[PDB]
RNA sequence: ACUUAAGCAGUGGAGCAUGUUAUUUAAUUCGAUAAUCCACGACUAACCUUACCAUAUUUUGAAUAUUAUAAUAAUUAU
RNA sequence: CCAUAUAUAUAAUUUUAAUUAUAUAUAAUUUUAUAUUAUUUAUUAAUAUAAAGAAAGGAAUUAAGACAAAUCAUAAUGAUCCUUAUAAUAUGGGUAAUAGACGUGCUAUAAUAAAAUGAUAAUAAAAUUAUAUAAAAUAUAUUUAAUUAUAUUUAAUUAAUAAUAUAAAACAUUUUAAUUUUUAAUAUAUUUUUUUAUUAUAAUAUGAAUUAUAAUCUGAAAUUCGAUUAUAUGAAAAAA
């Protein structure tokens, strides 16, 4: 309290030289606190989940001998096939 | 117009639904974007620096799309889509937090 | 019901299909998915068929992933159902799960994990 | 291996509560806490390395070593790049 | 922004076309402030139904030009 | 025997906040309606969320499959 | 099964909280003895009195009927409808409008009650911190300092370690309108922080809505429409 601030002034200042930090008396906005904010982008990009997964039709490729069968594909498939022999098919869509 | 997005961007593997893709693509767009938009907002918000300049990142910040903004990202539920009550311990809303717990797929979480 | 000896109880750990600890969270969200994923997967690859009329449909149980320091085990239960001389759907089935050189399933899903 | 090991120290329980609207979940995390004592850097990655290779489902592991010793920028690369495009550079 | 040291909120728009050929400027940008050198121009601000016609006063500066395109119906 | 009744402890005429309803609105996203009463979810609505309105714009779109083309790697005999 | 009480183990008692932590086990759904009441006559029950006990709480766990529910956001299937649009994207707007009516909550309407102050720092628990957290210091509001709010700078800690965070009521002193129940001038006293005498001496120093001005915070952006601070403003609210 009694000690001048020009002596603390000169300490915080060799510091701050010392330890790599930024020396700010005037107290100006510097943006520093931009610059040492950590980047989220990753983890907020990896939020659903890794895209690059084996997917069903990846299987034809990979184990050809193997002929899997897609059982939701097949019932859609024959709804709609069911769908289009009662008239109740969806129409043809426009076409530039 | 065949993709809904201006960029080019993978599915999330799991449930999808219009919402999810609009949240996703804006996810991949701030991880695109990040240190472009940090850079600006450090140029607007530096005393040190012109006017003219933080003016200049400024209108460089407003002029960005709506896809590289961190607060436009909004947590859904990975599993239904929905966006009220998602606990983000598994990024589950509640109703699907419960199932799963129920189901033992989420590790450590029992019964209370 | 003895707890202290491991055949007279069922450990705890068993009943969570996830079977992990990572000091990570954002890890291990991202590893519960993918075990959730992956079982999805899974279940699709249990129907085979050799022709039409020769539908043969494997039932498995819900996968058991225990998550280990340096590996992940996906344990499963299933129900199927001269024949020295040929592999049937199944047998391509389980081989092409582990023992595969070129594109098994367990190198793909290293890579996934 | 010759390692002075203390012995598995109890740590707290964490505890993670979940409220559903009443329905309660909870999380326990469990933590054990063996230290090593009078041991060669070396003889200790062994540890690590044998521990590791036979380690349980479910249990995971921080490891922090004490190595005693004697006494002897992505946004800022980019705010360089941008102060040197057309657009700032005019302005200044 | 709204703390003054961050300085105004400037946004791009068709000003140079509106000082050279006296033509109204077209804005959906509502958040923007007007700033000086706005008098005088006529702006059209969209209301989210609308482009409400204002020119600007020296009264308008520092004040955002959503301020005199109301969105609402009184009653 | 839920309920009532009694006793105890409160809260309760205002302002604000937050809901619902009515009216209004381009929109005020959605919720009740067989006569006691009662349309009433928010672990966060500035943009997002969003479901609604106005104005522009996209048209096999996020999927799976078929059939062609144009490349790119692997293999035959070019 | 929690909790509670106890035992063993573990911790080189500086990750300290050993008054702790968390594994395992034990304990009780308590038991005994008389006396009086009743009794289906005791080897019963209740009450009381003695004796031993730490022992006094809580949760879960199955089916069957009835009715309701499409934010059934507790799904699936099916039917039906739209397919240049009832699908999809962007910009802005709305969900925040205001005559009413009602539900819920918060702040009040003052003296068994509000305010201020209380640094070798009265006294907690349970949580959180890699999509953070923010210490101490410095600067401004601002006034010796403190308090409070921001800014500058980011120390430590990704945690039984460091930080959020010196818990707050409590308690003590002082103050407090209505209240001439007060203040002040003189005397006065063996009440002196006080007594006595003579003189003068319905909305407040409650409440904090609303509004004005200037700042700040987050965010690309605070206009419709956010939060905070300072200087002003100072409404309604008293009875049943
Ligand atoms: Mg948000
Ligand atoms: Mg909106
Ligand atoms: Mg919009
Ligand atoms: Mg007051």
């Amino acid at each position: 309290m009694n000690v001048p601030k020009a002596r603390l002034l000169k300490v915080a200042e060799l510091s701050a030289k010392i330890f790599d930090q930024n020396f700010n008396p005037s107290g100006i906005r510097t943006g520093s606190k931009i610059l040492n904010e950590r980047l989220k982008g990753p983890s907020v990009a990896s939020y659903y989940g890794n895209p690059d997964i084996l997917k069903f039709r990846h299987l034809k490729t990979l184990y050809p001998d193997i002929e899997f069968v897609d059982l939701e594909e097949q019932y859609r498939l024959s709804m709609v096939e069911a769908k289009k022999r009662r008239g109740k098919g969806a129409p043809k869509k426009m076409k530039k | 117009g065949n993709f809904r997005f201006p960029i080019k961007t993978k599915l999330p593997p799991g449930f999808i639904n219009a919402r999810i893709l609009r949240d996703n693509f804006k996810r991949q767009q701030f991880k695109e974007n990040e240190i472009l938009v940090k850079s600006l907002k450090f140029i607007a918000r530096n005393m040190n620096l012109p006017t003219k300049l933080r003016l200049e990142a400024q209108l460089k910040l407003n002029a960005l799309p709506n896809y590289m903004r961190s607060t436009q990202i909004k947590n859904r539920c990975v599993d239904s889509g929905h966006a009220r009550f998602v606990l983000s311990d598994f990024r589950l809303c509640r109703y699907q937090f419960r199932e799963n717990a129920l189901k033992g797929n989420l590790p450590g979480v029992k019964k209370g | 019901g003895n707890i202290n000896n491991k055949l007279q109880h069922l450990n705890n750990m068993n009943n969570w299909n996830t079977q992990i600890y990572n000091y990570n969270k954002n890890m291990e969200i991202m590893n519960t998915m993918n075990d959730k994923l992956i079982n999805k997967l899974l279940y699709k690859m249990m129907t085979l068929k050799l022709n039409n009329m020769n539908i043969n449909k494997i039932i498995m149980s819900k996968t058991i992933n225990q998550h280990s320091l340096n590996k992940l085990n996906i344990k499963f239960y299933y129900y199927n159902n001269n024949n020295n001389y040929y592999m049937n759907m199944m047998n391509k089935l389980m081989n092409i799960m582990n023992n595969n050189m070129n594109n098994n399933l367990c190198n793909i899903l290293s890579y996934y994990y | 291996l010759g390692i002075p090991l203390t012995g598995p120290k109890p740590l707290p329980t964490r505890r993670e509560r979940w409220t559903v609207i009443k329905e309660n979940f909870e999380r326990h995390t469990h933590k054990r806490l063996i230290r090593a004592w009078d041991t060669n850097p070396e003889v200790l990655q062994m540890l690590i390395a044998y521990i590791t290779k036979h380690s349980m489902a479910g249990v995971g592991m921080k490891c922090n070593f004490f190595q005693r010793s004697e006494i002897s920028s992505a946004v800022g690369q980019k705010v360089l790049e941008l102060l040197d495009s057309p657009d700032f550079k005019k302005h200044l | 922004s709204r703390s003054v040291w961050k300085g105004p909120n400037i946004v791009p728009l068709p000003i140079r076309e509106a000082m050279t050929k006296g033509t109204p400027i077209r804005t959906n940008a509502r958040a923007a402030t007007i700033l000086p050198q706005f008098v005088g121009l006529k702006f059209q601000i969209h209301n989210g139904k609308e482009y409400v016609p204002i020119e600007i006063s020296e009264d308008m500066v520092g004040h955002k030009l959503g301020e005199f395109a109301p969105t609402r119906k009184r009653f």
